[PDB]
Order: structure tokens, then C-alpha cells, then sequence
């Protein structure tokens, strides 16, 4: 009250000091049930891969991806992301992911990054400049080796040219390394790109294949419908907590409403365009968001130069929130209630006065 | 394969009032007892809507007409299919309606919701079809030309298997299904709604607000539509390929939206019950 | 290039206005105990230019 008034001495009266606020508890997030996942379980997970210039692509949209699942595996070789952090993925909101299937043999793993050149990297595949993506690679020795000699898999040794960016030639004719076109058998001036792979289960690391899925983003116009896992808290009632439904983000108790929504109406304002109801996704029940405890602090004072005595008036409180006096007009702590009347010394509201009467108290 | 049907009985077309329809939901907000003003597409009350129809009469040469043309797509459509069979099938949507541009494909034949969007190549005229027989007295899908080819498609959300009637019942129409088709920037925002109806050849008079169906993220450039009906081919009206495409009884109505202020009046349960037009009247605004 | 100069790559929070950071602690990028060994989902958070 001193401080307020720029004063040592106040005078006789009540003076607004303050402001009540209760402050919020918790940080209650609640989002829809997590539905839809992403089919990121069956690119990796696949029975029979395809060859290093057969890079099938497995786009998906409207779908929910977790890329931390994938990230915290500890049964990969490299997660090499590139444009954003191999953390923090799944915060970010995309429209459609290209997958990449491909069996490259040992070091080619370092050739698919960007400004890398190589054998794969200029004849088969070719990645293109700073692009959001990530590069994901496991042993492939553990289940697609043959004992006994494994030449499956095709790579093409030679090619006319660089490769586009993510283009695939199925062109698989035999190219002409010497001299005018053979248009036959292979052998002179006739070079076929495609002749074989090779591998053998009595191999090292450095001379293995390796399963590498590549992950390409997009951000086109289109809205972004593959986004990450949205996690979620619990629900306290009847508490002034942080909420964050869909968005609608705010402070408030949220306590059981009466009403009945339409099934298609997820919040509810009032005359003023303000939220007092919400309906919570995951179970389809209507709250209702009643704004946090909060009021005026004022002090009841009798003059510094009669006592040092006060009173603090809470205006707006139910005196649960913060002798204790519950009037009409806030809780008044620090006078006791006398059952006699008196005249208005000290107007309060709502019909209570307060004084500085004898052993020296304030009552009201 | 795409066939050219023809021997179709030409007529100028025909406009009817819209009495106070084409009243959408505007968001996901619940009001009660309240008056809101929206300023968003609604359809103009007291709208020169235009009405096609399909129908075939028997005697002289008739009225057989068959009506689904290829209409604008501005910045909104209304469509309140009003019939006692189930001759409406559903439309499609696009640029070109080709092979060179994405398009929307929405079918409800009676096996399952066929909402497509690909790169299709959608007929001249994409027919549906019912046939009917003597030794099992059931109508049946026939033909689903619509569409002769296929490229990458970005969405698919084939539904849940019903079994529709598909008859041919003769009387007076009971199915009044609205349709509100729109498309802000990012999405395709259908409003649906079904309300029971006892006329023959008008659209009824009442205030029906439709509810939100659907919020498909498929961003494309949306221009033209094009409506799509069921053909009855029995053996009554036999003939060649494009010879017996009977119709029995259905009627659509079209039109389009415009940028528009409404005060819409919510009920105590959150129910719209009438809206003002704002720009129509005086006394409106 | 030289190798002397180095820079940091990976921090658990942002860097407050005027602040040094001198540590050289494996920064721990997983869900998994590095226990100060260099390897998967733990990286030195140190880096040269060249
Ligand atoms: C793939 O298979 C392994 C072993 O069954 C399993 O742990 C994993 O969850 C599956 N999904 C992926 C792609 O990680
Ligand atoms: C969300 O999951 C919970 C627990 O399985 C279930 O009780 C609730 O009905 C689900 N809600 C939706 C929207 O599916
Ligand atoms: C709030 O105060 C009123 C008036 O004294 C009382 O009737 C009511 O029970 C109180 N409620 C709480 C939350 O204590
Ligand atoms: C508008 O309504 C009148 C009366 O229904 C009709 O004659 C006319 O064809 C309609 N549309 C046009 C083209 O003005
Ligand atoms: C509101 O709904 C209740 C039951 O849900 C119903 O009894 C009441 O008549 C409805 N109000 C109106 C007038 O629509």
C-alpha cells in the first residue's frame, strides 16, 4: 500500500494494491488416438528386396509416421538424415514421403549422400542436391546371402553417362564401347551395362550388400497430411491447468458441462467469441472451461499514524482459492465479524463497512 | 470403352427457386441460442438454380433425356438430388477432366464408396448401369464405364461394403439427398444432408442446414464437374449398345455459390433453425 | 585445412546471449546410455572445418 501511493504514510481507506491470479498446475495436452500409422514396418521389413537400378517407390500420404521408432532401432548401420536433425522428426508435418528400395554392395553405402560420386552414384542411382531426407542401412548378409554363391541381384557396371536426379533407366541395351554398333552378340564393341552382381556368404563387411532405404520428403503446396505422432496426457478436472485439445490453447478448470454437442462440433464459444466448452478427442465427453480464480487485491488500512494493522480484501474469491470473512463482495481476511452496526467508516461492498474500533482490532 | 449414346430427346433446359436452401454448418463451433453473423460461400436465397432431369415417355417419340453436362466450378456448388430410386450415383471433378490433370472421382454403386483421385479417362458421357431380368427378378449392376485408364493416383478411400436397393419403384419422390461441394485452398469440404420429401417435379420449401461430411486434403485445381446417373437397361427397351438406356424418374438441381453474409439463429441445442439472406432485402439487411 | 578450429553440433538446449561452453561431453541423441563411448545416437560435439 506504501509502495503504491508513492507514500511511508497512507490515509484512512481501502487502496488497491494488487492483482489475484491463480496460476496454473499442470500442462494437460490432449490429442486424438493415434490411428492410421504410417506402413513404415513393411519397406524394411520385406521379404524380397529389388535390384540398385529397380528402386521401387512406396509413397504414402494421410498417415501418421514415426520416425523415433525407427531412430531408436539399434539394428542399423547408418541413420544419415539430411536437412533436418535425426532427432526432433516427428514435430514436423509433411505431404507425402518416397521410400527407396535397393541392395547396394559395401562402400557403395557412402555413395548415396549428397556430393558423392561413385559406381552407383553415377551409373545406377543418383541423389540431387541439399534435399530433406534420410538414409537408413542394415546387414544384408543375415538372411538375402545364399550359401553357396548369391547372384540374384543385378548392378550395372558401366553407363553412358551421370545419372538424372532420382530418374531410373530401364534402358538395358548393349552399348557400343568400341566401335560402329555390333547389333548382336556381345563381345566385340558390345558392352551389356547389365551382366551381374556376385556375392559370397564366406565374405567380409567392406565386401557384403547392405539393405539401404532411402526416405525422401516433400514440401509441395499441398497441405501436409503426413505429420508426426501428437502425444498425450492425462485429464485432472476440476483444476486450473494448461490445455491444449486440437490447438485451442488457454488456462482454465475444466470441469463436467451439461450440454450436448452436435457430433460433428469439437469446441463451443460464447456471445463473445469466447471458449467455455470443449469436447475431448480421445473420449467423447463435453467439458466446460471456467475461466481461473482471479480478482483484486485491496488492503483496508486505518492510517499508518493510528495503527500498522490491515485488512486484504480478495474480491471474487470463494475464500478457497486463496479470520477469514466471506462476503458478497470477496473474502476479507484479517477482521473479525461483528454481529452489531455501526456507521460506514470504511466502505467494503455489498452492505459491509469496516472500522478500527477497541484490544485494538479491525472489524467488519 | 467409351460409348457415345444417342437417339436422346433434346429440350431447352429449365431453371426452379431455391426457398431458402443451401445453409451449411460454416465451422466446428457450437453456439446455443444465439444469433452469428458468417460472411462465407453460401448459396443466395431466391437463386435462379438451374434444374436438369432424366426421364423417358412412353407413346410417340417421347422426352427421353438424359441429363448430366459438364458445369463450371467457380467457387462452389449446390446439388440436392431429389428422386425415389437410386438413379444418382455420384460426380466428378477437375481441370480437364483428361488424362493430363489430377481429378476427383466420388462412385456410390451399390458395392462400396469408390472416392478416387487419379488421372483418369473419363468418357464423353460416364454411364452407370442396372439390369433387370424375368428368372431372377432382381436389379444388379451391369457396366461401371466410366473411367478407361490409369496413372498415380494420390488417394483411395474405398468404404465399407453396403447393399443398396437399386429398384425401380414407381410413384412419387421421398429422397431429398443435398450436397454442398467446396474447396478453400487446401481441402474438399462436402456437406451432406438427407430429409424425407413428398413432391413430384419441384424442390421443396423449408430451411435444412447440412452437416459436414468429409475433409479430403487432396489440393487440386478444381474447375468443372460433371454429374453421374444410373441408366435401366431391361429387356422392354431392346436394341443396340447405346439403344435401351431407360431412366424411370430423377431430377437434380445445380447451383452455385458466391461470397455472402448469413445471421445464422442457433437453437438451444446447437441446431441452426433460420438464417437471414443480409443482402436480399432491406428488411434482410 | 587446419583442424584447429572447431565448433559445436550438437547441444541439449540453446546457447543464452554471452555464454562459453567449454565441455566436451558426448552429447546423447537416443534414448540410449552413452556412457562416454563415440558411436550410434552418441556423437562428439565437436567438429573441424577444414
Ligand atoms: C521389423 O521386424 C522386427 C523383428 O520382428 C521388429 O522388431 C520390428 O518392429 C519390425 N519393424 C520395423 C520396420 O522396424
Ligand atoms: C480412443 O481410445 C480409447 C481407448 O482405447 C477408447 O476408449 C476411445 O473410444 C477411443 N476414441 C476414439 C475417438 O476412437
Ligand atoms: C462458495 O461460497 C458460497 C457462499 O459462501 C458457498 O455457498 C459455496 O458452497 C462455496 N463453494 C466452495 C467452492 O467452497
Ligand atoms: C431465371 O428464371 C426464369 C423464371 O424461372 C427463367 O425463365 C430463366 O430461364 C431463368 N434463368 C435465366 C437464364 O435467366
Ligand atoms: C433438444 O433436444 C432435446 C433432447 O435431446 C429435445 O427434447 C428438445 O425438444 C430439443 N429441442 C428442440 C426444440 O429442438
Amino acid at each position: 500500500t506504501k509502495c503504491t501511493l508513492k507514500s511511508f504514510t497512507v490515509e484512512k481507506g481501502i487502496y488497491q494494491t494488487s492483482n489475484f491470479r491463480v496460476q496454473p498446475t499442470e500442462s494437460i495436452v490432449r490429442f486424438p488416438n493415434i490411428t492410421n500409422l504410417c506402413p513404415f514396418g513393411e519397406v524394411f521389413n520385406a521379404t524380397r528386396f529389388a535390384s540398385v537400378y529397380a528402386w521401387n517407390r512406396k509413397r504414402i500420404s494421410n498417415c501418421v509416421a514415426d520416425y523415433s521408432v525407427l531412430y531408436n532401432s539399434a539394428s542399423f548401420s547408418t541413420f544419415k538424415c539430411y536437412g533436418v536433425s535425426p532427432t526432433k522428426l516427428n514435430d514436423l508435418c509433411f505431404t507425402n514421403v518416397y521410400a527407396d528400395s535397393f541392395v547396394i554392395r559395401g562402400d557403395e553405402v557412402r555413395q548415396i549422400a549428397p556430393g558423392q560420386t561413385g559406381k552407383i552414384a553415377d551409373y545406377n542411382y543418383k541423389l540431387p542436391d541439399d534435399f530433406t531426407g534420410c538414409v537408413i542401412a542394415w546387414n544384408s548378409n543375415n538372411l538375402d546371402s545364399k550359401v553357396g554363391g548369391n547372384y540374384n541381384y543385378l548392378y550395372r557396371l558401366f553407363r553412358k553417362s551421370n545419372l538424372k536426379p532420382f530418374e531410373r533407366d530401364i534402358s538395358t541395351e548393349i552399348y557400343q564401347a568400341g566401335s560402329t554398333p555390333c547389333n548382336g552378340v556381345e563381345g566385340f564393341n558390345c558392352y551389356f551395362p547389365l551382366q551381374s552382381y556376385g556375392f559370397q556368404p564366406t565374405n567380409g563387411v567392406g565386401y557384403q550388400p547392405y539393405r539401404v532405404v532411402v526416405l525422401s520428403f516433400e514440401l509441395l503446396h499441398a497441405p501436409a497430411t503426413v505429420c508426426g505422432p501428437k502425444k498425450s496426457t492425462n485429464l485432472v478436472k476440476n483444476k486450473c491447468v494448461n490445455f491444449n485439445f486440437n490447438g485451442l490453447t488457454g488456462t482454465g478448470v475444466l470441469t463436467e458441462s451439461n450440454k450436448k454437442f452436435l457430433p460433428f462440433q469439437q469446441f463451443g464459444r460464447d456471445i463473445a467469441d469466447t471458449t467455455d466448452a470443449v469436447r475431448d478427442p480421445q473420449t467423447l465427453e463435453i467439458l466446460d472451461i471456467t475461466p481461473c480464480s482471479f480478482g483484486g487485491v485491496s488492503v483496508i488500512t486505518p492510517g499508518t499514524n493510528t495503527s500498522n494493522q490491515v485488512a486484504v480484501l480478495y474480491q471474487g474469491v470463494n475464500c478457497t482459492e486463496v479470520n477469514v470473512f466471506q462476503t458478497r463482495a470477496g473474502c476479507l481476511i484479517g477482521a473479525e465479524h461483528v454481529n452489531n452496526s455501526y456507521e460506514c467508516d470504511i466502505p467494503i461492498g455489498a452492505g459491509i463497512c469496516a472500522s478500527y474500533q477497541t484490544s485494538q482490532s479491525i472489524i467488519a | 470403352q467409351c460409348v457415345n449414346l444417342t437417339t436422346r430427346t433434346q429440350l431447352p433446359p429449365a431453371y426452379t427457386n431455391s426457398f431458402t436452401r443451401g445453409v451449411y454448418y460454416p465451422d466446428k463451433v457450437f453456439r446455443s441460442s444465439v444469433l452469428h453473423s458468417t460472411q462465407d460461400l453460401f448459396l443466395p436465397f431466391f437463386s435462379n438454380v438451374t434444374w436438369f432431369h432424366a426421364i423417358h415417355v412412353s407413346g410417340t417419340n417421347g422426352t427421353k433425356r438424359f441429363d448430366n453436362p459438364v458445369l463450371p466450378f467457380n467457387d462452389g456448388v449446390y446439388f440436392a438430388s431429389t428422386e425415389k430410386s437410386n438413379i444418382i450415383r455420384g460426380w466428378i471433378f477437375g481441370t480437364t477432366l483428361d488424362s493430363k490433370t489430377q481429378s476427383l472421382l466420388i462412385v456410390n454403386n451399390a458395392t462400396n464408396v469408390v472416392i478416387k483421385v487419379c488421372e483418369f479417362q473419363f468418357c464423353n458421357d460416364p454411364f452407370l448401369g442396372v439390369y433387370y431380368h424375368k428368372n431372377n427378378k432382381s436389379w444388379m449392376e451391369s457396366e461401371f464405364r466410366v473411367y478407361s485408364s490409369a496413372n498415380n493416383c494420390t488417394f483411395e478411400y474405398v468404404s465399407q461394403p453396403f447393399l443398396m436397393d437399386l429398384e425401380g419403384k414407381q410413384g412419387n419422390f421421398k429422397n431429398l439427398r443435398e450436397f454442398v461441394f467446396k474447396n478453400i485452398d487446401g481441402y474438399f469440404k462436402i456437406y451432406s444432408k438427407h430429409t424425407p420429401i413428398n413432391l413430384v417435379r419441384d424442390l421443396p420449401q423449408g430451411f435444412s442446414a447440412l452437416e459436414p461430411l468429409v475433409d479430403l486434403p487432396i489440393g487440386i485445381n478444381i474447375t468443372r464437374f460433371q454429374t453421374l446417373l444410373a441408366l435401366h437397361r431391361s429387356y422392354l427397351t431392346p436394341g443396340d449398345s447405346s439403344s435401351g438406356w431407360t431412366a424411370g424418374a430423377a431430377a437434380y438441381y445445380v447451383g452455385y455459390l458466391q461470397p455472402r453474409t448469413f445471421l445464422l439463429k442457433y437453437n438451444e441445442n446447437g441446431t441452426i433453425t433460420d438464417a437471414v439472406d443480409c443482402a436480399l432485402d432491406p428488411l434482410s439487411e
